[PDB]
Parts: C-alpha cells; structure tokens; sequence
RNA sequence: UAGCGGCGAGCGAACGGGGAGGAGCCCAGAGCCUGAAUCAGUGUGUGUGUUAGUGGAAGCGUCUGGAAAGGCGCGCGAUACAGGGUGACAGCCCCGUACACAAAAAUGCACAUGCUGUGAGCUCGAUGAGUAGGGCGGGACACGUGGUAUCCUGUCUGAAUAUGGGGGGACCAUCCUCCAAGGCUAAAUACUCCUGACUGACCGAUAGUGAACCAGUACCGUGAGGGAAAGGCGAAAAGAACCCCGGCGAGGGGAGUGAAAAAGAACCUGAAACCGUGUACGUACAAGCAGUGGGAGCAUGCUUAGGCGUGUGACUGCGUACCUUUUGUAUAAUGGGUCAGCGACUUAUAUUCUGUAGCAAGGUUAACCGAAUAGGGGAGCCGAAGGGAAACCGAGUCUUAACU
C-alpha cells in the first residue's frame, strides 16, 4: 500500500523550491501583552526548518 | 527453491574432525568440542611460531655461556669481545660450533680475549 | 545492403537498425527480463497460522524443566511453520518501449556481423510436410534456426513443428531470446521489410 | 552472442546483504542493529517524527493557511510549449486537447519561460507582462 | 489530494477522465380494435457437445554388459521427437501422440416452428400521506454535531400534492437540474466442497496436506477436542529344495538362484554419534582446558648402498574451554550430554537515495483491445518556475505606506 502522509505535518509545513520547509513560528498565538514588540515582529514572518530536525519533517511527508 | 544442506555441513565437520585427529576423548570424536581445540590449537600455533624464536636463542645463549666458560670467559665478555673485534656470526652458528668443533671454538675465544 | 544467396539483390535495408553499436547491459537485460517474464511463480509453503494445529501451549510457561513453547506450529519446531512462507508470486519485470526495441535493434544488426541472419527471397514449403523441409535445409546448409517470414503459411507451419531445432515464428512474433539462441535466422524478404518497419 | 555469453554491466547488480550469516560476513549475530533496545527487536523501532515523548516539531509549531480550491482549478502555462496547437489559436479546449494543461482547469495563465517562434494569438487566456512582449515579439496579437 | 481527527494515533472522498460490460421496462386505467411483437411451456430443427470408443506411420547389424534403448555404422516415418513404459539413456519393441472417423440410450445447447395458454397500434385522463419536512435520541455517509448539507430511522409531530415538490454541502434569493413516498431486470463481478485436461526457476518422506503407508487410524481426553509414528529386496520371487548345529526351536554354516545375498525379507545407498576384535608405539614416582614449539627412542614404508614420509610421543619451554551478557568472566554468572536432520532480516505494494541501462526538455504509460512477454491505448503521472495564508502577480514575487 501506499504511504500515508502525516496530516498533521502537512498542514504546518511547506516545501520551497530548492528542497527545505517553511514555518511559522511559535510564541504568537495568546499572551503578547507582556511580551515585546520586537519579539512580535521578528515572529511574525515564516521561517525556514533547521538542519537537525529536517529528517523529522521528510519523512513524516514524502509527497511534497 | 529448497536448499537441503546435508552434504555441505557434514563436509565441513569432517574437514574439522580430521584436523582434531590425534587428540584425547572427545575432542578428537566430536565436532562440537573438536572445533575448540582446533581454534585453540591454531591460536597456540600462531603464538609458538614467535616463540620458537625465542627458546632457541636461549638455548644457543646457554651452549655458548657453557662452551665459553670451559675456556674460561663468561658469555657477557665473549660476544662483546667479538662484537669489538667485528665479527657478525650468530650465536645459531657459536652454539653449533661449541658443540661440533671444539677446536675451532677455541680460536673465537682466544680472538674474543685479544679485544 | 544485405546481399541473397539465389539474386545477389541488393536489399536497402536502413543503417540504424541493422547497424548499430552491440550494447551488452540492454540486451542481457531485455534477454533476463523475457526470461523472467517466462516464470508462472505458482508455489506456496505454509506459515505458523495456515498449518494445521492448535494454538494451545503443549506445556505450561513455567515449572517444568524445559524450553518455553507456545505452539506447536512454531518454525523451530518440526512438522510445521517455515518462518517466510512463500507466496504464489508474479515474476515478470517491466520494461521500456525504447529499451526493447534497442535491444532487437542490437541484437539484429549484431547477426549481420556474424552472419546467421540469412536474409532471403521467398521460402515455403510445397505440401504440409516435414520430411521435405528437412530435406530441402540440406542444400541450404542449416540444422538449428528460426525461419521468421512475413506471410506465415500453414505448410510452413505444420512442416516445422516435429523438427525440434527448427521454429517457425512469424515477423510480427520475433523475440529477444530466440534471435540469441538459434544457431542462424533465416529472415524472408517481406519478413525485413516489416521488422524494419516494426522496429523503426 | 549466444544465450551463455551474456554478461551485465559492472555496476549493475550489487548481491545483497545477507544477515546472520558467520563472522566473516561482517554483519553476523546482531545482523548490524547492535546490542538490545528497541531498535534491536522484532518489529522495533519508533513511529515517524517520534522525539522520545518531546513534543515533536510537527506539533510545537503551529499550523497555518488554507488550502486553495481556485488555485487547484489554474495552471501555469510555460510559453515554450505555446506554438504546439493548432498554428495559431490557443484559447483553452484547444490547448487542452494538446494535453499541455488538464481537463478540469478553467483559467490558466502564459509565462515568459523562454522561445517563441511562430506569429500565436492567444485568445481568451491570462498573460504576463513579459510573455505579452515576448508573444507580441514573435508575431501574434494577443486578445 | 480535499477533508475528518484528544486536528494525536490514525481514517480518507467525490467531480472529471480512461476501460470491461451494456438494456430496459411493468404497474396505482378508460376508445376503437382484438392473437400480429412478446415470451412460458408442450415442442418440434439441424448443428451438436457429452457420458462408451476405432484406426493410427517407420530398425536393423556389430561392441560392452546380467540385461541395450548404450557406443559404433548404415537406414527410414514425421500434420506423430507430448509423455510413459520396457532388465542402463528408445522417433521407429509396446501404450500413447498428431490426424480422420464414430452413439443403441440418456442428457446439457442454438434455430424453424403445431401451440392448453399471454395482449397489439392509438386516443382521453392517473401519477404511490401518517409520506416529505420538523423537534428529541441514535446511526450511515471519508466527514467524531462541528458552521454540517445528504440518507436511514426509535420517539413525538406534520405539508403541498405538477399554476406542486426534491436537489445544487449552514442559510437565503435568483438560475439549472430532477420528479421521492411501488415493483421487476441479463452482462461485466466474487467464489471452488467438487469433475476433467494441462503447466510449474513448487516439495521429494524431520520436506510436501495432519495423512505417499487401511490417518483423522493408533493413542490421549468424561467431552468439546487434540492427534501421531511408520516409504524404497530384485530386471524377474528365481523369497533360498537339500544337508550340518540347536529344543521335530531362535539363530547360524554350507549347497543352490541371481550380475550381485556384507541385494536373504530387521532386505538400494548405509554417514555420524555410540559400542567392539586384532595389529604398531606409548602408558603403574606422577599433578591441572590435555594442546602447542622443541625432541630421543621404537615401529613401519620407499628408492639407494644415503636419506625421507607415516604412526607413536619418553622428557621439556609456554599455555585457565566456547558462547552469551558485561566496566570487567578460567570464573564458583548464562546456555549446551553427544551426533544426525530441521531452525532466525523475508514477501507485496508505495516512497527517497546510490549504482547501472535506455531515451532526453522531455521521460513515460495504467487498466484495457490484444492470440498476446509484439503493437495499439498517453487517461494520467513526473519534470522543465517560483512567491504568497490567499486572491493575485510572475524571472521575479512576498513583506510593507514604500522599500537604497
Ligand atoms: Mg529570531
Ligand atoms: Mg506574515
Ligand atoms: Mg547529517
Ligand atoms: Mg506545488
Ligand atoms: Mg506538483
Ligand atoms: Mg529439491
Ligand atoms: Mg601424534
Ligand atoms: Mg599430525
Ligand atoms: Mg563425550
Ligand atoms: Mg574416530
Ligand atoms: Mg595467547
Ligand atoms: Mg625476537
Ligand atoms: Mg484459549
Ligand atoms: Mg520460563
Ligand atoms: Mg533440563
Ligand atoms: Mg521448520
Ligand atoms: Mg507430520
Ligand atoms: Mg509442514
Ligand atoms: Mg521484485
Ligand atoms: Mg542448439
Ligand atoms: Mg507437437
Ligand atoms: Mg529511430
Ligand atoms: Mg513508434
Ligand atoms: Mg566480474
Ligand atoms: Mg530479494
Ligand atoms: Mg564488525
Ligand atoms: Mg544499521
Ligand atoms: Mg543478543
Ligand atoms: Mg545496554
Ligand atoms: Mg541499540
Ligand atoms: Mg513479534
Ligand atoms: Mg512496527
Ligand atoms: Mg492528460
Ligand atoms: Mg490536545
Ligand atoms: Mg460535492
Ligand atoms: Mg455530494
Ligand atoms: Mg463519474
Ligand atoms: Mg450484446
Ligand atoms: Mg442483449
Ligand atoms: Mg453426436
Ligand atoms: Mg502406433
Ligand atoms: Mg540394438
Ligand atoms: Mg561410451
Ligand atoms: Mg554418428
Ligand atoms: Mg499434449
Ligand atoms: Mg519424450
Ligand atoms: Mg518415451
Ligand atoms: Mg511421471
Ligand atoms: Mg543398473
Ligand atoms: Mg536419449
Ligand atoms: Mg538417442
Ligand atoms: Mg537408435
Ligand atoms: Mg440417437
Ligand atoms: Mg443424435
Ligand atoms: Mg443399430
Ligand atoms: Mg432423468
Ligand atoms: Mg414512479
Ligand atoms: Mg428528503
Ligand atoms: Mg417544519
Ligand atoms: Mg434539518
Ligand atoms: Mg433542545
Ligand atoms: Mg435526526
Ligand atoms: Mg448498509
Ligand atoms: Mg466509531
Ligand atoms: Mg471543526
Ligand atoms: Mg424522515
Ligand atoms: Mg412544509
Ligand atoms: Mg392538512
Ligand atoms: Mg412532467
Ligand atoms: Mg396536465
Ligand atoms: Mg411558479
Ligand atoms: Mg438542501
Ligand atoms: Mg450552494
Ligand atoms: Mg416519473
Ligand atoms: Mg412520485
Ligand atoms: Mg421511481
Ligand atoms: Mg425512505
Ligand atoms: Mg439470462
Ligand atoms: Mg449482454
Ligand atoms: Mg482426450
Ligand atoms: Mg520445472
Ligand atoms: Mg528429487
Ligand atoms: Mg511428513
Ligand atoms: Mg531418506
Ligand atoms: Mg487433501
Ligand atoms: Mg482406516
Ligand atoms: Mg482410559
Ligand atoms: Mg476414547
Ligand atoms: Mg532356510
Ligand atoms: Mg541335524
Ligand atoms: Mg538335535
Ligand atoms: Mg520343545
Ligand atoms: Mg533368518
Ligand atoms: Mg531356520
Ligand atoms: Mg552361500
Ligand atoms: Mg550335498
Ligand atoms: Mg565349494
Ligand atoms: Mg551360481
Ligand atoms: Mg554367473
Ligand atoms: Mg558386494
Ligand atoms: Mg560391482
Ligand atoms: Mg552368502
Ligand atoms: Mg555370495
Ligand atoms: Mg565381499
Ligand atoms: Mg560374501
Ligand atoms: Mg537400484
Ligand atoms: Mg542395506
Ligand atoms: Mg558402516
Ligand atoms: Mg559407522
Ligand atoms: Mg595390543
Ligand atoms: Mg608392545
Ligand atoms: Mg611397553
Ligand atoms: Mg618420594
Ligand atoms: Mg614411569
Ligand atoms: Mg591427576
Ligand atoms: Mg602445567
Ligand atoms: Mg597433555
Ligand atoms: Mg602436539
Ligand atoms: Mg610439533
Ligand atoms: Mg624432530
Ligand atoms: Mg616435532
Ligand atoms: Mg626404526
Ligand atoms: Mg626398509
Ligand atoms: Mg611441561
Ligand atoms: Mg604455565
Ligand atoms: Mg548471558
Ligand atoms: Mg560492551
Ligand atoms: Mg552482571
Ligand atoms: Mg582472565
Ligand atoms: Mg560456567
Ligand atoms: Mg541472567
Ligand atoms: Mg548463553
Ligand atoms: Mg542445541
Ligand atoms: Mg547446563
Ligand atoms: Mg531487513
Ligand atoms: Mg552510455
Ligand atoms: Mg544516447
Ligand atoms: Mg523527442
Ligand atoms: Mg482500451
Ligand atoms: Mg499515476
Ligand atoms: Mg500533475
Ligand atoms: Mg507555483
Ligand atoms: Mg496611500
Ligand atoms: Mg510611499
């Protein structure tokens, strides 16, 4: 049979053009009052997965 | 495809056994304790061939230091009283001579006390 | 050109079909393949589930001085098991369009070099009967072929199925590993004309 | 060649490894998975993205976006494959019967993928700004 | 994939497309006119098919051997060299095989068609109520009540009824599409206790069915139920008439059969563990994984007029088994009485990476039609373009009011 894709990867993760992921950051969802616009900022825009952990997002999402 | 492997296996404890031949019990009768003291046999051979090495040139050493102190110089003195005078035999060959030509020995000693 | 052995006609054939470099690793590939297409695979042992038995432990896990058994099924036991029991299992391998007609491409321009490929004009039989194909070989000077034609006659046919180093196959059913087996291949010259066209 | 003589290319096959299988084998007791643990059984190991009970990195990030059913039904048609139609007429069922774009795709779009050659009026069709110079260029009017 | 999901583990569509196979009708009824389409029988027609079958080609001589099919040398049939048997391996010795013929009788088929028996064309008007929907509770839909369409219902209710109603995924309104609340319908599809034929990169008696053998037997269990072991003399029984010892025994020894009887029924081959008989050496003042390097003697062979091999091993330097598990095992930690047989990284489909072969901005088919490992069939898939959550823009685009 064929792989099934981990569904919940799939819907926090995406596969740019040379072959890494992008993501959206963690620590900006609720409590924000307290901290600092400049955390808020840099959080805001998507980021690409690190070295270490991208053989965790492979293969848990072999299609694309 | 089934392998049935009844020839190979017995072939290969045959060739075993028949390196065993010679041993007591069942070392010699039984695959299963033969193959240790074949190994062990074969680790004992691998160490004895540098020991081999060894024995003898304690054993040419001591003809030597016997034929030598006959004519009344210790072994230490008599290879450094050839090694003075420049003289590459071996103690193989010394201990040869000590035992077979006496005579002959002689003269080493006598070359040996000039240095 | 090809030339016959009763015309001495020169038969244009092209150059890249019947002239090309012998690739050994595509047709030993195609050749492997079509022979591990051959396979039907129809065998099947028995696992620890499908032997006959039951399920229950023959002795209690404990207290008793021997070895812990759960069933008599088990594959290190006798009468029952064998651990990766086969299935009835298909054989057959894929292979590319491009791939196979390359290597009756290789295979057919290297019969040229080596002159089995005996090309010729019309040959067939004159009754359905075998001991004048048999003799009639004799003054071509052949024993084991494949005689491929184009229009494949029942006289032909019928005449070469006793003889058992003689095949009768038609253009369209050339094969990989029969133009390498037979010893030479006489091919008609409407047969050329349409594995020419075939092969392309 | 006959059927013997054949032989594959050195490269080709590569024999397979072949576990418990003496000392000289290399791998032979423990077939190279070590010794015990998880890993070392009988159907063992972990799940995929298993971090030992961590929170797995699938997870500590939070989800985003919304799956798009308008860009399932557009593609992104390279100018190379244009003048592959019907001369010069590249509306949308005529490319389609191209097998340039799929059945079930209503809008689509031209880019400036390189190469035109022949004068292509594309009727009825999106079109970049570049492809729009480059079409032009080569001969046909768009629209 | 879209979705569903303690949005975890997991579960997983439809639209559209390519194929196989194709077929539709009856009722909730009134005119003229009526056996004419239709089937459902009693049937009738060939063609059969099937359960018995018949014919069915062409080889000889020497050599070895117990025996010829074997070698050797010359023939001949072949729409028959599938396969089997025969004293060793048979185209031609036999049974078959290809090919041409067959059924008194029962039957399973496909068309004529006499028919107890069944209703054609065409008018006018009918169109399935405790139903659809709703509340409550469950369930089925990929869809876990969620913003949940759809269907089914246990429970309580309740339309319009064709100038009507259902649906188009909360819902509404416009458009489009169908017509529920009654029925019957072949083919493609699934399966094989069973009957044949044929085929295996299936097994060859610890395998293969549990069962090659009087096996679901012996035996075990109150019973449900569990459940064995055990194949082969030889070409042919020619299975040893007859003597000898012994208990008018078991068992042997001669004779005789046979190619052979260490092929004599406890019967091809006859390994290993294990138990003996006889020959050579060593062995009763000598300590330990029993070997290993050194090494006298003694016993046996070969050719030479001197040296080797083999068996033995007095004496002597070194030397605490194997496996496992461990920081670490001679360990007094584990496992093994020994031998023989069997006994553990596999198979299928998906996926990424390495090698290799093809073809190359292309590569490539899947099911299927195929008498078929060809050739069709590119439905698709993947690649050649990405950014963005997305519309959208695109060699750029996102961010942002905008970007040096
Ligand atoms: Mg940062
Ligand atoms: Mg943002
Ligand atoms: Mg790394
Ligand atoms: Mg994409
Ligand atoms: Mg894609
Ligand atoms: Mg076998
Ligand atoms: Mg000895
Ligand atoms: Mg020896
Ligand atoms: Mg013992
Ligand atoms: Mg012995
Ligand atoms: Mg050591
Ligand atoms: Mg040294
Ligand atoms: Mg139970
Ligand atoms: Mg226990
Ligand atoms: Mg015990
Ligand atoms: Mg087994
Ligand atoms: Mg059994
Ligand atoms: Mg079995
Ligand atoms: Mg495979
Ligand atoms: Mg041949
Ligand atoms: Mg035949
Ligand atoms: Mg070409
Ligand atoms: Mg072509
Ligand atoms: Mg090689
Ligand atoms: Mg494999
Ligand atoms: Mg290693
Ligand atoms: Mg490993
Ligand atoms: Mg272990
Ligand atoms: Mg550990
Ligand atoms: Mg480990
Ligand atoms: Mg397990
Ligand atoms: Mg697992
Ligand atoms: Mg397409
Ligand atoms: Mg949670
Ligand atoms: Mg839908
Ligand atoms: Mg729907
Ligand atoms: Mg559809
Ligand atoms: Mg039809
Ligand atoms: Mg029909
Ligand atoms: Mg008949
Ligand atoms: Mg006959
Ligand atoms: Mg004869
Ligand atoms: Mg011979
Ligand atoms: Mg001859
Ligand atoms: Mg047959
Ligand atoms: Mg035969
Ligand atoms: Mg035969
Ligand atoms: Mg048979
Ligand atoms: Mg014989
Ligand atoms: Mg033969
Ligand atoms: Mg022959
Ligand atoms: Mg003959
Ligand atoms: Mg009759
Ligand atoms: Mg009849
Ligand atoms: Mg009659
Ligand atoms: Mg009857
Ligand atoms: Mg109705
Ligand atoms: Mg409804
Ligand atoms: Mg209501
Ligand atoms: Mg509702
Ligand atoms: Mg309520
Ligand atoms: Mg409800
Ligand atoms: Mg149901
Ligand atoms: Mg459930
Ligand atoms: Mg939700
Ligand atoms: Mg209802
Ligand atoms: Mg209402
Ligand atoms: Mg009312
Ligand atoms: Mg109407
Ligand atoms: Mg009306
Ligand atoms: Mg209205
Ligand atoms: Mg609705
Ligand atoms: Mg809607
Ligand atoms: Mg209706
Ligand atoms: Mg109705
Ligand atoms: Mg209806
Ligand atoms: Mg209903
Ligand atoms: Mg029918
Ligand atoms: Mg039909
Ligand atoms: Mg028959
Ligand atoms: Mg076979
Ligand atoms: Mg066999
Ligand atoms: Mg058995
Ligand atoms: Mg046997
Ligand atoms: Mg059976
Ligand atoms: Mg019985
Ligand atoms: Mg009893
Ligand atoms: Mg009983
Ligand atoms: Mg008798
Ligand atoms: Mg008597
Ligand atoms: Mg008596
Ligand atoms: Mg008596
Ligand atoms: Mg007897
Ligand atoms: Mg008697
Ligand atoms: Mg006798
Ligand atoms: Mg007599
Ligand atoms: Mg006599
Ligand atoms: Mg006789
Ligand atoms: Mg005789
Ligand atoms: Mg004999
Ligand atoms: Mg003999
Ligand atoms: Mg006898
Ligand atoms: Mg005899
Ligand atoms: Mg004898
Ligand atoms: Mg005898
Ligand atoms: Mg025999
Ligand atoms: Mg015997
Ligand atoms: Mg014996
Ligand atoms: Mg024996
Ligand atoms: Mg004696
Ligand atoms: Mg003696
Ligand atoms: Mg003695
Ligand atoms: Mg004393
Ligand atoms: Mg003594
Ligand atoms: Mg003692
Ligand atoms: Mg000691
Ligand atoms: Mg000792
Ligand atoms: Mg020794
Ligand atoms: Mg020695
Ligand atoms: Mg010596
Ligand atoms: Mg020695
Ligand atoms: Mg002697
Ligand atoms: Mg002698
Ligand atoms: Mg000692
Ligand atoms: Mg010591
Ligand atoms: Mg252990
Ligand atoms: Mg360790
Ligand atoms: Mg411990
Ligand atoms: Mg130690
Ligand atoms: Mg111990
Ligand atoms: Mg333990
Ligand atoms: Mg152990
Ligand atoms: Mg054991
Ligand atoms: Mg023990
Ligand atoms: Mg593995
Ligand atoms: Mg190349
Ligand atoms: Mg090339
Ligand atoms: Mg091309
Ligand atoms: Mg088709
Ligand atoms: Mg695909
Ligand atoms: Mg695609
Ligand atoms: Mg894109
Ligand atoms: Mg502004
Ligand atoms: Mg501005």
């Amino acid at each position: 049979p064929k792989i099934k894709t981990v569904r919940g990867a799939a819907k926090r993760f995406k596969k740019t053009g040379k072959g890494g992921f992008k993501h959206k950051h963690a620590n900006l969802r609720h409590i924000l009052t307290k901290k600092a616009t400049k955390r808020k900022r840099h959080l805001r825009p998507k980021a690409m997965v690190s070295k270490g952990d991208l053989g965790l997002v492979i293969a848990c999402l072999p299609y694309a | 495809a089934r392998v049935k492997r009844g020839v190979i296996a017995r072939a290969r404890h045959k060739k075993i056994l028949k390196q065993a031949k010679g041993y007591y019990g069942a070392r010699s009768r039984v695959y299963r304790v033969a193959f240790q003291a074949v190994i062990k046999a074969g680790q004992y051979a691998y160490r004895d061939r540098r020991q081999r090495k060894r024995q003898f040139r304690q054993l040419w050493i001591a003809r030597i230091n016997a034929a030598a102190r006959q004519n009344g110089i210790s072994y230490s003195k008599f290879i450094n009283g050839l090694k003075k005078a420049s003289v590459e035999i071996d103690r193989k060959i010394l201990a040869d001579i000590a035992v077979f030509d006496k005579v002959a020995f002689t003269a080493l000693v006598e070359k040996a006390k000039a240095a | 050109e090809l030339v016959l052995k009763d015309a001495q006609s020169a038969l244009t054939v092209s150059e890249t079909t019947f002239g090309r470099d012998f690739n050994e690793a595509l047709v030993h590939q195609v050749v492997v393949a079509y022979a591990a297409g051959a396979r039907q695979g129809t065998r099947a042992q028995k696992t620890r589930a499908e032997v006959t038995g039951s399920g229950k432990k023959p002795w209690r896990q404990k207290g008793t001085g021997r070895a812990r058994s759960g069933s008599i099924k088990s594959p290190i036991w006798r009468s029952g098991g064998v651990t990766f029991a086969a299935r009835p299992q298909d054989h057959s391998q894929k292979v590319n369009k491009k791939m196979y007609r390359g290597a009756l491409k290789s295979i057919l321009s290297e019969l040229v070099r080596q002159d089995r490929l005996i090309v010729v004009e019309k040959f067939s039989v004159e009754a359905p009967k075998t001991k004048l194909l048999a003799q009639k070989l004799k003054d071509m000077a052949l024993e084991d072929v494949l005689i491929i034609t184009g229009e494949l006659d029942e006289n032909l046919f019928l005449a070469a199925r006793n003889l058992h180093k003689v095949d009768v196959r038609d253009a369209t059913g050339i094969d990989p590993v029969s133009l390498i087996a037979f010893d030479k291949v006489v091919m008609t010259a409407d047969a050329v004309k349409q594995v020419e066209e075939m092969l392309a | 060649m006959r059927l013997n003589t054949l032989s594959p290319a050195e490269g080709s096959k590569k024999a397979g490894k072949r576990l418990g299988r003496g000392i000289g084998s290399g791998l032979g007791k423990t077939g190279g998975r070590g010794h015990k643990g998880q890993k070392s059984r009988s159907g063992g190991g972990v799940r995929r993205g298993f971090e030992g009970g961590q929170m797995p990195l699938y997870r500590r990030l939070p989800k985003f976006g919304f799956t798009s059913r308008k860009a399932a039904i557009t593609a992104e048609i390279r100018l190379s494959d244009l003048a592959k139609v019907e001369g010069g007429v590249v509306d949308l069922n005529t490319l389609k019967a191209a097998n340039i774009i799929g059945i079930q795709i209503e809008f689509a779009k031209v880019i400036l993928a390189g190469e035109v050659t022949t004068p292509v009026t594309v009727r009825g069709l999106r079109v970049t700004k570049g492809a729009r110079a480059a079409i032009e260029a080569a001969g046909g009017k768009i629209e």
